[PDB]
């Protein structure tokens, strides 16, 4: 029990050291995500304090490289599932509008320098947002609120899915209700 | 015993009430057991787990020696589920320093693993080299031999190990007991 | 009730499956390391003159295409 709690306590004390490169803290945040998911419920209300720092740094997406943003994509994807206090915590505290804000990435901003990593970013953000869906009623109303994303959802219907377990875009469009 | 940090076995969850693992974690481990069988015969071979413990631990080939013939209780060479699950249970129960609580209620299994040859009685030549698993030094081997041999013929018993496993969880009053012992 | 009900119930039917974690498709790097250690001990054992050699060769390209689908363009 408490050994997991104390070890994530000191590596969280690394996580609030500001004067360091971010990538070791990003794989540290991967360790919070995996250890909190393999703990259970009690690890999730233990780790209920620790989204302050990652929620602070997720608005600085225009500075760091693509590795950091895809790393907190699978950090929040590993953290989010089977977690009720999480899934009503995130839509009141700027997460799924921030994933919408993440999505403009490159369809109006950039065209190509090495733009394969861009569709890798779309792969990991859609796999992030399918596993936050659960069975509530709140979140797909504001997903219905936006306008152009359905058209972009058409674009993620167009692209081929290589070696994935199943095509998450078509079950996304099935769950989003614009059919 | 010091395992390598950052490994998968360092990410498991240990409970401090019955000293066990979860249903979803052993679901994950039967998925890795299913994918790790190269000839897919619902069983396990040796050198893969040998390299696995070389990655996750730091122990030389003698430890491979007595580990790989303690786990070969099936006496056919090819191993399976239960020995793998109980061995990963014990090796992730070493570092938590509450393994005395683990064989507080796992008496009959460590009987059956220490009964390497099926006569229900255990000699000193069996566990003289298993002291790496339980960090017991030779002076308290001498003390446990000359203080807890009701059998008296360098041999063990079921109720003797019941006294041994209620002895294992309360060592502070055991040092105050040996403080009282000469008086 | 109504078109709220009949869709989303099936999505909790989606919520039981094997459900790999996002790191379960990338935790096998040391599993590749220990099996490639088994390959180099196997090359010290018998070499290429053999056919269960060929089936573990089929296993190493099978996991090569199994890891390639996440590592074509990621590199």
């Amino acid at each position: 029990y408490i050994f997991h709690r104390e070890k994530i306590l000191e590596l969280g004390s690394i996580l609030k050291n500001k004067r360091l490169s971010l990538d070791k803290r990003a794989q540290a945040a991967q360790k919070i995500g995996l250890l909190s998911f393999t703990g259970g419920m009690s690890a999730a209300q233990f780790a209920s304090e620790y989204m302050t720092e990652v929620a602070f740094l997720l608005q600085k997406k225009k500075a760091m490289s693509f590795r950091t943003k895809i790393l907190l994509l699978q950090s929040v994807a590993c953290w989010c599932y089977l977690n009720p206090d999480s899934q009503r915590k995130v839509r009141q505290l700027e997460i799924i509008p921030t994933l919408i804000d993440f999505l403009e990435e490159s369809f109006q901003s950039s065209n190509k320098t090495e733009i394969n990593t861009h569709r890798l970013c779309q792969f990991w953000v859609c796999y992030a947002l399918t596993v936050i869906t659960c069975n509530n009623l709140a979140i797909m109303r504001e997903l219905r609120s936006y306008r152009s994303l359905k058209f972009h959802l058409q674009l993620v219907a167009t692209e081929n899915w290589s070696g994935w377990p199943e095509n998450f875009a078509e079950v996304l469009y099935f769950l989003i209700g614009f059919h | 015993m010091k395992l390598t940090p950052g490994c998968f076995l360092w990410y498991l969850y240990m409970d401090k009430i019955y000293c066990l693992l979860s249903l979803r974690n052993v679901k994950a481990l039967m998925v890795y057991f299913h994918l790790l069988d190269v000839h897919h015969r619902n069983t396990l071979n040796d050198v893969l787990f040998f390299h696995f413990l070389q990655h996750v631990t730091n122990l030389n080939k003698s430890q491979i020696g007595m580990i790989f013939d303690l786990l070969d209780w099936t006496a056919v060479g090819e191993i399976g589920f239960d020995q793998f699950y109980v061995l990963i249970c014990i090796l992730l129960a070493h570092q938590d320093h509450l393994e005395d609580h683990f064989m507080y209620r796992h008496s009959r299994p460590v009987f059956e693993l220490l009964d390497l040859d099926g006569e229900m009685n255990i000699g000193a030549a069996n566990f003289q080299n298993y002291r790496f698993l339980f960090n017991i030094k030779k002076q308290e081997l001498r003390d446990l031999f000359h203080d807890f041999d009701i059998t008296g013929d360098r041999l063990l018993n079921y109720k003797e190990f019941k006294l041994y496993t209620i002895f294992c969880t309360d060592k502070s009053i055991d040092r105050k007991k040996r403080r009282k012992d000469r008086e | 009730i109504f078109s709220l009900w009949k869709p989303h119930r099936t999505y909790w039917t989606e919520q039981q499956n094997r459900l790999p974690l996002p790191l379960m498709e990338l935790m096998e790097t040391e599993v590749l390391d220990i099996l490639k250690k088994a390959l180099i001990t196997y090359r010290s054992t018998i070499g290429r003159n053999h056919f269960m050699t060929k089936e573990l060769q089929g296993y190493i390209e099978g996991i090569r295409k199994r890891r390639n689908k996440r590592l074509y363009f990621l590199d």
